[PDB]
RNA sequence: AGUAUGGGAGAGGAUGGUAGAAUUCCAGGUGUAGCGGUGAAAUGCGUAGAGAUCUGGAGGAAUACCGAUGGCGAAGGCAGCCAUCUGGCCUAAUACUGACGCUGAGGUACGAAAGCAUGGGGAGCAAACAGGAUUAGAUACCCUGGUAGUCCAUGCCGUAAACGAUGUCUACUAGCCGUUGGGGCCUUUGAGGCUUUAGUGGCGCAGCUAACGCGAUAAGUAGACCGCCUGGGGAGUACGGUCGCAAGACUAAAACUCAAAUGAAUUGACGGGGGCCCGCACAAGCGGUGGAGCAUGUGGUUUAAUUCGAUGCAACGCGAAGAAC
């Protein structure tokens, strides 16, 4: 119903899995995928191909309010960061600007301890 | 970063922009060395031990 | 091997129709060295199927194996390009054991029946050259 | 050796305030199936709506980049920014006192982390503990939760591989190359080049050392004072005493037992160390064994006897190139 011409792209992604968000400006969300989600639920969720059928899949899903230019917000590690993009220039978006949004920490909190294996 | 497209810019060079902008930045390195705590004791020998190499690699330089 | 790199094995051409393609095809049909079989086998397939349809056996088989020729594969997994003599060796294979399958009485006409299906579209071999096209997408992203 | 006066650098100490990033939790908006985790899993969280994104709020703790064999401090140790109180160090000249010095048995002050007593605080992490995995077993390593504690005020505790494994102070003994804080001198293209001083590093002559190595920051050449050791275990243990709320700390033996216990370095051998390289070793292919009948050898059973040897690779169509007598 609701009708949307610009919006942002949010690509979560982590050592285990990759998830794409679609929103519109001032963050509400349009549609979402998951690299688990869509199959391939092992440990290839962190593979590039997980990520890129996520990609194709939200924006397919997100084409229905007609959103033709995005802009693109990366957080954190993880195989399959470049392919969300690359996937969403594939479905046709026009990305406008691509940046990282990784937080960082000015010494903080105390992170967990080392593991021994 | 911030990497402004643009008209004509293609999507693959434009990553391939974007990733170089990142690796100029090092936020990677940054996120990856909060994964787990390290010790005092171990960061003051890991600094020691890159100062020797440091001071090694100039003086092989300047040979 | 480790060390060095073995050249290619040269193949005499096709005495009758002056063909290393024949030729290939003929050895992979044969087997225990009944090369004379073998070539029955391919003539008579050649010759029934020219009869049948007016067309230069040559052009025709190569017509053939082009339409049955893979185009990708996997190796242990990430997809890569296959490389030419490769590409035929596979074409040439699945041909041979699509008909070791069929359920035909003799082996010459139920060749020249693979034949004339893999032409037209629908085969056990054009099946699987499908199966690894879908497979290769399936782990494109990989290199 | 000390004093007065001008300048300089610094995470030196104490008290208060303040700023940004991030984690956690709490409400609201969009929105609907997974999220999380591992080598692979599973426990755990989610349709009374998780995870993702946006807005707002609460609270604790630590200060990215700068950052550096960089800096300061007797040692322990000290990191964002601002104010207040405050110790030491460096540096130039002049002017003062006139041996006022070095070390130091007893004694005394300080003294990481953990732990203890009272009161407060508690985001994240995490002894103990619970659950899920791995394993023959798992009281562990891995995973999901999680208490004391880690934080603040006021005291106690007297310990560390508290290490340069090198007590303090003074004088002398080739050179070369960095770097931090000052003094002096010379060029110009505005920053460079020489010296000297107090720190902090890399080589190296002589000399020293069992060797490795040290070598003006000595483990060299000499002086003053102090602490300490006399084979390996028993053993920093018992008894007695002192200190402590306690945990414990400090002082400190004997009986008995052995011929050894040790340091450095040299050849080999080995490493689930690093590497380099070969072979039908893998990979790419063709045809087999493992299933059926039969031939042959072996192990077991059986027999009066089934004669004796060969037993992973490297025994089993092997000695036997040929048991009806
Ligand atoms: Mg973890
Ligand atoms: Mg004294
Ligand atoms: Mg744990
Ligand atoms: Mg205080
Ligand atoms: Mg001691
Ligand atoms: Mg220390
Ligand atoms: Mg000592
Ligand atoms: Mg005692
Ligand atoms: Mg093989
Ligand atoms: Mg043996």
């Amino acid at each position: 119903t609701r009708t949307v011409s610009e919006g942002v792209a949010h690509i979560h992604a982590s050592f285990n899995n990759t998830i794409v968000t679609i929103t519109d400006r001032q963050g509400n969300a349009l549609a979402w995928a998951t690299s688990g989600g869509q199959g391939f639920r092992g440990s290839r969720k962190s593979t590039p191909f997980a990520a890129q059928v996520a990609a194709e899949v939200a924006g397919k899903a997100a084409l229905d309010y007609g959103l033709k230019n995005l802009d693109v917000l990366v957080k954190g590690p993880g195989p399959g960061r470049e392919s969300a993009v690359r996937a969403l220039g594939a479905v046709g978006y026009k990305i406008n600007s691509i940046t990282d949004v990784t937080p960082i920490p000015h010494n903080g909190c105390r992170p967990p301890k080392k593991r021994r294996v | 970063p911030q990497v402004k497209l643009k008209e004509g810019e293609p999507v693959d060079v434009a990553i391939r922009r974007f990733k170089r902008s990142c690796e100029k930045a090092g936020v990677l390195a940054d996120v990856r060395k909060r994964e787990f705590y390290e010790k005092p004791t171990q960061e003051r020998k890991r600094k020691k031990a890159a100062a020797v190499k440091r001071y090694q690699k100039k003086l092989a330089r300047e040979s | 091997p480790r060390r060095r790199v073995v050249a290619a094995r040269e193949i005499l051409p096709d005495p009758k129709f002056s063909s290393q393609t024949i030729a290939k095809f003929m050895n992979h049909v044969m087997q225990d060295g009944k090369k004379s079989i073998a070539e029955s086998i391919v003539y008579g397939a050649l010759e029934r199927v020219q009869e049948k349809n007016k067309v230069d056996p040559v052009e025709f088989f190569e017509t053939t194996l082009e339409k049955v020729r893979p185009m990708v594969e996997v190796k242990a997994q990430v997809p890569m390009e296959v490389r030419p003599s490769r590409r035929t060796a596979l074409a040439m294979r699945w041909l041979v054991d699509a008909a070791a399958k069929r359920s035909e009485k003799t082996m010459a006409l139920r060749l020249a029946g693979e034949l004339l299906d893999a032409a037209e579209g629908k085969g056990a071999a054009i099946k699987k050259r499908e199966d690894v096209h879908r497979m290769a997408e399936a782990n494109k992203a990989f290199s």
